[PDB]
Order: C-alpha cells, then structure tokens, then sequence
C-alpha cells in the first residue's frame, strides 16, 4: 500500500484502517486485507488488535510513528497494563507484534473472557459534530469503546445502532455522517458518567505504561488502606461498611448497568474478593469502583503511584 | 521509476496560498528573466572536437535535434498558464483543514453507486481550470511541454501526513477511441512512476466502464495529482459508438466536479470534436514588412552549431530565404533540413554549405512530407483543406 | 543465439562517456571501410573445371546464395544504420550514479533562494524512424542481412544482468492485422533468446493496446537496439480495421517503445505514409531512403557501377571453353534483357550458365541469353517491358514495381 492516512489524535487503528480502504474504493473486503495485510485470515478486532507491525511499517517513513506508539496510544492497552503485572504485560506487547490473536487475548483477563461485550457499534451524537467541524471526517475513538461502560466521558449517553464487529468477520467499517444522529431523548446516571469521566484519564497518560505494580503489591495496598479507614477487624472485614458506601456513591441500577451487583449474603463476590488475597488481576472497572467509593481526593495516576510505591 | 523529493516549505506572497502543504512545497513562482533562461539549451561545441575523424564528426553532429531549444514568444504565455493552473488547482483541495478529506469521502459513494455526480458534501467545491493546445505537426506541442513542465519534481513526499504528491502525470490516447484503454493508461502511467501495482488490481477484477471511470478519478485524489495532460485528443475521432461524446462528457466532469485540472493536445483535426484554447501556427518570415526577430534568432542561434571545418560565420540573406522557402515555418523541419545537410556535407567532403546543397537534399531526403510542404507553401485554402494540417 | 560476453571499448564520441551499451558494441569504422567488409565472393571455383558434369552444375547454383557486390548506395545506409543503433542507447544509461542526493540537494537550494533556478529528470522524446522504399529485386533484405551481420545479436554483460539484444527482425502480416505484428516480437524475441514469451504475454484476454504496453517493458529490460519490420505493403486493405485505425497504431507504437525502428516496403506502400504531415513526418524520421535499378549510363558516360558489378561476376564461370574479355555486345543485351534489377541479373546468369553447360557448347552469347529470357523468364515479361517503356502509370498496373 503506497499511502497509509496517519491516524488520527486518539483513534482506534481500526478505525485507520477503514479509512484507508475508504481513501483508495477498495469496496471488496478480501482486496483490502489482501493489500493491507497479505493474507485473507485475518479478523477485523476492536480494541487489543493484533498484526500491528505491518501497520507500523507503512508508516515507517513517517518517523514519529512505531510499534509501541500505536500499542499504548491508539489501542485500549492502558486499561489492562496497570493491573495484569509485569510479564503478562511484556509478553503481550511482545504478541501484538506477531500474528497470533488468540495469544493476545488469553494473556489479557477480559480479553480472555472470550465474550465481546456489547459488540455493536457505539457513536456520540455532539462528538461527531465536533469531529466533522475540526478534522472533516468522522472516525471510531477509544472513549466512546469503554471495555464495560456503554457511555461517552464528557457527554451524556451513546447512542447505539445496530450491525456488528462479529457480523462479517473480515470487514472494516469506516462510519459515514449520512448517519450522523436520530433525534430521540435519552439521559444517563449521574455518578456512571462521573465514572467515564474519572477513568477517560488514564487513557491520555504516559505514567501508565511503566507502573503496573504486582499481585502481592495490589493484595498488600488494600489490605493496608483497608487498615487505614479503620472499618477492617483483626484479619477480617467488616462487610457492612464496605457495602454501604459504595451503594451511597453508586445506585442499585448502575451496578445492574455495569454487571457488578453486589451479593452480600454470598461469600464469593466481586467486591468481597478484593480483601482477600488476590488470585488474579482483576478488571480496571472493579479497582476504579473501589477508589471511587473509598477515597475521592486521589486520580487514576495517583492511585497508580501509591499502588506502585508500596 | 520516479525520485521522490523530500519536500521543505517557503512562503508564498499570495493570501490564497496560505498553509496548503501542496503548492507551498511547490518550486517558486519564476520570473520573465526565469521564463527565458530555464528552457535554453544548446550543444557544447568545443573547439577540441572539430579536428577529429569524420566519423567522430559525423556521430556527434546528430545530437542537435535532441539537445537545441529556443524559446519563443508563446512559450512564455503558455509556462504561465500551466503555472497558474497548477498552482490553484489545489486552493479547495487543502489537506489541512479537512478539505482534501471532504474530496476522497465523497468520491467513495461514486464507486458504490456508479454515478459521478452523487455528492456526500455540498460545502466541498472545484477550483480546476481547463486548457486545449491545437497546432501544426512538427511545431512543438511535446518538445516543449516536456521543458516547462520538467522544473517540477513530479513525485514529492511530505512527511507530516503520509502523502505521496504526483505533482503531473502524462498519458496519451488510445489508437481507436476506445473505452477502457484509456483508463488503463492512466493506470500504466501512474504505476510506473510509483514503482506500485494499480493496473493489476483495478481492471483485473473484471469491472464495468462506469466503475472503472470512478476509481480512477478516486485514485487520481488519493494522490494529489496536480495536472493530467492527454495527447494525442484526435485519436477519439475514430470512436467506438458514443465514445466520442462520454469521453467529452467525462474531461469535463473531471475538471468542473472532481477538481483535478486536465490539459489536451491534438492536431487541428481535433477541433472537430469540439475549454480556453491556445493555437499555435508556424514561424512567419514577415510580420510588418520587416523579417520576424524571433526567426531571426532562432537562425542565428541555429547557425552557431556548425562541425564543417570551412564554416561560414556570417549567414547569407539568401540562403535564410531558401531555408524558409523549404522549410515552410515548421521547427521539426528546419532543424532536420540543417542536420541533413551538414551530414550530406560531411559526407560528400565540400563543408561549405551552400543553396544549391540545401536544395538537393530536400529534394533527395524528403520525399514523403513533399506535398504537404508544397500546399503550405501555395497557401490556396483549397489546397490546404487537403493534408498539411493547417 | 550464442552469447557473447561483454568486452569494453573506448569511443572517441564525448557524447557517449561510459555507456556500457554503446562502448560494448563494435568500433566505429569509417563509412568508406564499411562498404569493404560486405563484399564476398564463391569460395574456390578455380581448378574444378575438370571435376564432372553434374558436381558441376550443382556448384553452380550457389551464385546467388554466396555473392555480394557493394555499390554506392551501400555506404550512406550503413551510416545510418550505424548512427541510429548508438544514438538511441544515449538516453538509456544504466549505471546511474548518485541521483537522489543531486537533485536533492538543488531543490533545497532552489527553495532557500541561493539558486534562482533548476532543472529535474526530463523524459526522452521520440524515437528515430527510417523508411527504405525500393522496388522488388533491388536487395532489401539482403543488405539488411549482411550490414546487421557484423553486429552481434545478443551481447551479455557481466557487471549488469542484461542479455543486451542489439537489433532484431519481424515481418508484417498478411491479413494487414494488428495484433499479428504485435505477437511476431515475442515470436522472434523467441528465437533469439532461449525463454519463452509468447505463452505469458500472447493472449487473446490482452487487447492491441496492452499488447503495445508489454512490448515496451521487454523492449527496455533487454536494451534492444533496432526494430526492423519488413515487407510493410501488406497492411492496406485489411478488414480488421479502417485505414485510421493503423495510420494512428503506428504514431502510437513509435511514441511508446522509443527503440529506434525501421520499416521496409514497396513503392505500393508510399501511398500509405504519404496521407497526414504526422505519419509522414514519422516515417521520414530520419530521412527517407528511395533505391533505383543500376542505369547503364550516366549524364554522357557509362556507368561505373554497372562495369564493375558485370566484369567480376563474370570471374565466376566454370564453362571449359570459356571467354577470357567481356564483350561490349554482349554486355549491352545483359542489360536489356536485365534493366538492372539484381534478381534479372544473378539468375539470368546462373540459367544462361545452366543451359550452356546442358546443351554442350561450353560458350555464353547474346543469342543464348535471349533464348533463356524468352523461354524461362516469361513471368517478368510485363513489367521488364513496361520499365523499358519508363511510364510510370503502365508501371503502376502493376504493384511492385518502382512507380
Ligand atoms: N521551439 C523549438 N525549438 C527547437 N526545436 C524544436 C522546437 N519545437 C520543436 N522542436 C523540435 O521538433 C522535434 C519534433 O517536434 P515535437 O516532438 O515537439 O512535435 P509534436 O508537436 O509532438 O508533433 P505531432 O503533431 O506529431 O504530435 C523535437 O524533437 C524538437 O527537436
Ligand atoms: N548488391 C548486390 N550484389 C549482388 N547480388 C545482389 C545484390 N543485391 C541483391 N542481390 C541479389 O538479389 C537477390 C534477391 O534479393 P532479395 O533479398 O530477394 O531482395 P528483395 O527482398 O528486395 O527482392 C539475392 O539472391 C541477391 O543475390
Ligand atoms: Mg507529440
Ligand atoms: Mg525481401
Ligand atoms: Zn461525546
């Protein structure tokens, strides 16, 4: 391919590569994987792509552009570097390099949960606008495609429509004003857009690349903060405190949004696991849930800072 | 095939041509001084290579009609025109502020439906301008595009976007007025100044004419292709049916809807078919009853090239008069007639060059032009209609 | 068909430099040697007249096959030939050296203003055509045959990769098509090199015009030197197309390949070229050479050409009783009965020969000479006569002849 669009400031590389076969009437889908990639097997993956490496090489004249600049600032690794470890996180940047998807996926928690959660197309009716009157395009972003959390940081709601990544497997979709937005009124939960609000930063962050601290390090940190709001008895948890803080901070139906609702009487729970020895590295929402309702006066990056230093 | 220049900014003194990456990495804007000392060439002529063996003499004398040219009157007027219509051919195609992107979006929806005149945007305008050469054969259509547009550096690379910019690109028409060989020459042209492999995806694929019309004008923006030049415009004449009107139809939607500037070359038998027009007739002697100063240059400059050992510097009135009176105005012919003679000279061992010399090889060496040379030269439009293209 | 690996020469042309296409080619010999190298003559018919009858005879009919005369009209054809083969190497020069970091460097200088202006990579125009028109018998192939002869054909090199073609040799078709004279360039670029061509690029998917495209790819990737079509007549009248269809297939075959080209044709085939200022103006690129039948006489004073292409064909003879001088009779009804054509004058002499060796007087006369006109000659009665008429419209009923 003799001319690959640079992306985009903060753009999913799928979204790049749409474009570029929107750029050249490259309609036939196996023409562009074939022109793009050379080889007819592959998938078309929003969020955690693989194959890159071969995008990074067409824009190898452009100096600015490399592997692990399209790693970390155009694909929704920062959300899964900080909590799966240190050699998860190296193996994994070592694979996206290569061609294997499966790889990928199963070193990555949710990415391994092999279920593609809400794999229809998402869009923000006042985004495009702005997108249209800067750039004069209108591209897919790593905002509005949160791994959980169907809702743009800034505004209101994302306003879903049908199709999806899984319909045709090998197809990239490049989205088209045409169908800029429907007029119909939705509003959204006050303290789930604070949330979108407080996480958005960690995408927009250089310290998250090199601060994933370990497991002992996580289980040791909340053990200790734990210690500290002094609702914690001796090697114990209260259970009770816990619970009503974070229903004062976020409603019952957020959390039925989220796919965390609490089960207290049930001793194996999301939150209840968390206090205990961490087994595994749990997903980014859980952990921001947790800052949220136990201590506010801290940031993602600040979070990351004190997790990291002891 | 083609060298790509890393391309460096200057700064333009127009409002218009702001912040386009475009046409301010384009070569400066040239001057009058500049559009009479950039086209000038000539052979060397060293005083050590005129001693030599005749053969020597002989293999380096017929290098005059490759390496002379003189620039006339007209040339300027048209280096100007190209200038101006290359320069603003790319003011609503900004790649800067989302204007080329509103250019490329569109013409995917033309691919799709196989219309070409389906717009996505309204606020995405053409800013292109046309040009038509028409002239005599032998007068220069090709010799001097090819040193008015070869100050400019073709394939450039601009490295803040990933844009390979084709700043011209050159294609001629098909032998009949053929369909999809004239959108495969563009392909052929194009990836052979690319190094890439275009016609062997777009056409291979057993496509339709219309479809093949769309993706070259969408590759053709994919690209920022300054200036598409057709030669050779008279070959649609002989059209298959409806090819001489769609093809008409398209040259015009391409420079009015797509924006990609276009300039056509053809003989006066290609008015017929028929966009600002330019004519171009041979040199005449007379213009107010004094010999024409350009001609007189050109002869005197011609002159100074001369491997005859017993060479005349001074150049009779006599023998420019019979010189035009064979030659007929036609540069293509004068410069031959020279190197003819000068060879038959070389060859016969008189290195005078004389009337009677310039005679007999016209004579001798230039039977199949005769009769066209010979109309011209009675100047009867009845005699004229037939052959001479005049 | 024989590879022949590259030696270097040194020319003392400034325009040629180092040019490995141009320096690996022959020297230049002077146009007056050049006309010295064609000559040849039967090998060994001295001491064999006592051998038999019929060894005799046989050895006889090898005249035409084995001799060759240099006239006038030899030397400024080779000169062309010469000068067009070279001067169409100059453009292509392979070993480029820093290209990049020139032109480079002068558009930095030209856009800080240092350097007010600079030329880029020009594309090279037109390629030289020749066109021989000559009347049928005069030796158009011949010569083309024994000039290319001291060429060799296909040149390797050692420091490239490039099986350098010098020359090659097609014929036109006789249907007048087009997609027939497209396709005997990869049927004679067949027989030259060893790799087949006709399989991969001779389809019928392709059309004329890609036909015309991939004929330029192998005609700049071997460096090809000339491009000789021959026998071009056979192209008016075809009901493949109209007569507008080809007289612009030609414009566009020269504006594309940019190997030099040369065509070969009858007086018929004038009237083909002589139609627009363009075809004629491309045709006649290079001059157009016109070739005539030998004249006896010249102004007031006999030929000096036809004496010495008379009196040393006549050093050929294996007649046991055999005239030592030519007599001035006799030459006179050679040329009568000849007109000057060459084929009238080899094989009239051969038969003459033939037959005064069969009937058994071992004695060439006029009175034999005319017998053999008369009797086996009967085919170029009409046109021989409508020669010694001269009019150019009796010639004219017939489409072969000088006209
Ligand atoms: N102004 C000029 N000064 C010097 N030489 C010239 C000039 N114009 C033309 N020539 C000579 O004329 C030759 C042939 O002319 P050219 O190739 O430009 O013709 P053309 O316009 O392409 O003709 P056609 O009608 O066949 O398309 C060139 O090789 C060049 O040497
Ligand atoms: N200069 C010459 N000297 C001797 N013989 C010649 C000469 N030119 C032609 N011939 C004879 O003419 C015969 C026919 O020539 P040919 O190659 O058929 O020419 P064409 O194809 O133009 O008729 C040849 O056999 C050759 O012997
Ligand atoms: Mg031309
Ligand atoms: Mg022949
Ligand atoms: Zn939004």
């Amino acid at each position: 391919m003799r001319n690959f669009p640079v992306p985009y400031s903060n753009e999913l590389i799928y979204s790049t590569i749409a474009r570029a076969g929107v750029y050249q009437g490259i309609v036939s889908p196996k023409q562009l994987l074939d022109e793009v990639y050379g080889n007819r097997k592959v998938v078309a993956t929003l969020g955690l792509p693989s194959h890159l490496g071969v995008i990074a090489r067409h824009l190898h004249q452009t100096g600015r552009y490399a592997v692990q600049q399209l790693i970390y600032e155009h694909t929704l690794f920062p959300l899964y570097a900080p909590f799966v470890g240190k050699e998860r996180r190296d193996e994994a940047i070592r694979l996206m390099e290569y061609q294997a998807q499966g790889a990928v996926h199963l070193m990555l928690g949710v990415a391994a949960s092999r279920v593609k959660s809400d794999n229809r197309f998402r869009y923000c009716p006042d985004c495009v606008a702005l997108q249209l009157n800067r750039y004069g395009e209108a591209f897919w972003q790593r905002d509005w495609y949160l791994p959980a959390l169907p809702y743009c940081p800034k505004h209101g709601a994302l306003v879903f429509f049908d199709r999806a990544v899984d319909d045709h497997r090998h197809q990239f979709w490049a989205l088209g004003h045409t169908e800029l937005l429907s007029d119909y009124p939705k509003d959204s939960l006050s303290q789930l857009t604070a949330l979108a609000a407080y996480i958005a930063p960690l995408l927009d962050a250089p310290r998250a690349q090199e601060l994933s601290p370990s497991l002992e390090q996580w289980t040791l940190f909340y053990q200790r903060l734990a210690q500290d709001l002094g609702l914690t008895k001796s090697k114990h948890i209260r259970h009770d405190l816990v619970a009503e803080r974070v229903r004062q901070t976020f409603s019952d139906e957020a959390l039925e949004k989220l796919d965390l609702k609490l089960a207290e009487n049930k001793d194996t729970c999301w939150l209840k696991s968390i206090f205990r020895k961490h087994r595994k590295a749990f997903s980014y929402l859980q952990h921001s849930i947790v800052w949220q309702a136990l201590l506010p006066k801290l940031t993602v990056i600040e979070a990351l800072q004190q997790a990291s230093a002891l | 095939g083609a060298t790509r220049i890393q391309a460096v900014y200057r700064d333009t003194g127009v409002e218009a041509y702001r912040d386009n990456p475009f046409i301010e990495a384009l070569p400066p804007l040239q001057e009058s001084v500049n559009s009479a000392a950039s086209l000038k060439s000539s052979l060397q002529l060293t005083s050590s290579d005129l001693q030599k063996s005749r053969v020597i003499r002989a293999h380096t004398i017929c290098r005059i009609p490759d390496d002379y040219f003189q620039p006339l009157g007209t040339h300027l007027l048209l280096s100007e025109r190209i200038s101006v219509m290359i320069r603003g051919g790319y003011v609503g195609r900004n790649p800067k502020t989302g204007d080329l992107q509103k250019h490329l979006q569109n013409g995917y929806e033309r691919v799709q439906t196989g219309e070409l005149e389906t717009f996505r945007f309204e606020e995405a305008r053409s800013t292109a301008q046309s040009l038509l050469l028409i002239g005599c054969s032998g007068s220069g259509k090709t010799t001097s595009l090819h040193r008015i547009l070869a100050t400019y550096p073709q394939v450039i690379y601009h490295r803040e976007l990933n844009v390979e910019q084709v700043v011209y690109l050159k294609i001629d028409c098909s032998h009949n007025g053929s369909l999809k060989e004239i959108c495969l020459n563009f392909f052929r042209a194009l990836d052979r100044a690319l190094g890439s492999n275009y016609e062997r995806r777009y056409g291979l694929k057993r496509h339709g004419i219309e479809t093949m019309l769309a993706l070259m004008s969408q590759i053709a923006n994919a690209h920022a292709l300054g200036l598409l030049v057709i030669d050779e415009i008279q070959h649609l004449s002989r059209s298959r049916s409806g090819g001489s009107q769609e093809m008409l139809n398209f040259f015009v939607t391409m420079v009015n809807i797509i924006g990609v500037p276009v300039m056509l070359i053809g003989t006066p038998k290609a008015r017929e078919i028929f966009f600002g027009a330019i004519f171009w007739d041979p040199i005449q002697q007379t213009q107010r009853g004094k010999p024409n100063q350009e001609w007189i240059a050109f002869t005197d400059n011609l002159w100074q090239l001369q491997l005859l050992q017993r060479k005349d510097a001074l150049l009779s009135d006599e023998v420019r008069d019979v010189w035009y009176e064979l030659s007929q105005g036609v540069m293509d012919i004068v410069v031959k007639l020279f190197v003819l003679a000068q060879l038959r000279a070389l060859a016969l061992g008189n290195e005078r060059i004389t009337a009677g010399l310039l005679r007999q090889v016209y004579q001798d060496e230039l039977k199949p032009v005769h009769p066209m040379l010979e109309a011209l030269r009675s100047g009867i439009p009845e005699r004229i209609a037939r052959y001479s293209d005049l």
